[PDB]
């Protein structure tokens, strides 16, 4: 019944964003609930970010 | 000498035969039979949903 067939290939790129789900190896889940800049972070006395 | 439409009905009977002969052709080659291996491909056709208003 058919004559021809075409085929097409998607690709995409996903980001990250509230609403997904990362969890540990250790069963401890969670939905990313804010995403916040990088100054509002708990810094350490040397200055890196959390 | 009566009427006669002779050849109307061979004119006729002529668009019959070709027209026969070209729609046995084509349904000749397009629902043929594969070989002893089977369909080589898939038909794969998925149809979508749509936003539809009723008004």
């Amino acid at each position: 019944g058919v004559l021809k067939i075409v085929k097409v290939y998607l690709a995409v790129k996903r980001r990250i964003q509230p609403g997904d789900k990362m969890a540990g190896r250790h069963g401890n889940k969670g939905v990313i609930s804010k995403i916040n800049p990088i100054e509002d972070m708990p810094y350490d006395e040397n200055g890196t970010p959390v | 000498n009566p009427i006669d439409l002779t050849v109307l009905a061979e004119y006729h009977k002529q668009i019959e035969s070709n027209l026969q002969r070209i729609e046995r052709k084509n349904q000749r080659t397009w629902y043929s039979k594969p070989g002893e291996r089977g369909i080589t491909c898939s038909g794969r056709q998925k149809i979508k949903g749509k936003s539809i208003p009723l008004i």
